[PDB]
């Protein structure tokens, strides 16, 4: 899955 | 391993409302895992509480995806829109709370357009403080969020580069002149080379 934090 | 996950564009500010601009689909090498991505969105650098963020990403296998996010969520892809190496996509999102906005996604090349609508989310709340135009090595976990890897950073070229960059405060159009700049940056060497100038801010892969 994916998950965009700096 | 990655020290700096985001390359580009970030305004520090208060109460933005709406973030757009247009970039081209690179090709992508390194490898059927290799990714990359860019978007735009609000939020998600000092303020870490949420995320409302479009874009698409790549991956060294030679596939695309065109995605939306409202972190901490989890994100999803789009359904009826294609992405192909050259093609130009205009992307936005709005907030209209801190807890509702949307995302919009146009490709300008296919004509195709896809659109996705929050309210009342509550996985978080927006603070509206951070503005970016990003190229970011992301993650991939399991479903929950837990169990995270980054992935490999994928070479791409050309330069990714955001045009017609715009950024509001209120209804008020902001200055990408005090956009602070970052670079993703893996073992403590750059791996973007990013830039700003005028309207467009332009990432190269190093």
């Amino acid at each position: 899955f994916k998950f965009f934090l700096r | 391993t990655v020290e700096s996950n985001w390359g580009g564009a970030i305004l520090i500010g208060s109460d933005f409302d709406t973030v757009s601009a247009t970039a081209n689909v690179p090709s992508a090498s390194g490898g059927s895992s290799a990714a990359g991505t860019a978007w735009v969105g609000i939020d998600g650098d000092t303020c870490q509480t949420a995320i409302l963020q479009t874009g698409f990403d790549w991956y060294g296998d030679g596939t695309y995806d065109a995605w939306y996010e409202w972190y901490p969520e989890v994100s999803d892809d789009f359904s009826g829109i294609t992405i192909s190496e050259g093609d130009s996509i205009q992307m936005s999102v709005t907030a209209t709370s801190d807890t509702s906005g949307s995302a919009t996604l146009e490709n300008l090349t296919t004509g195709q357009k896809v659109s996705k609508s929050f309210s009342n989310e509550s996985s978080g709340s927006l603070c509206r403080t951070n503005a970016e135009f990003i190229i970011e090595d992301f993650e991939e976990c399991n479903s929950n969020g837990s169990d995270c890897e980054f992935v490999p950073f994928a070479s791409f070229s050309p330069a990714v580069e955001f045009t017609d960059c715009s950024v509001t405060s209120d209804g008020e159009s902001v200055s990408l002149d005090d956009a602070q700049i970052t670079q993703v940056i893996i073992n403590n060497q750059d791996v973007t080379d990013c830039s700003v100038s005028g309207t467009t801010v332009s990432c190269s892969y190093v």
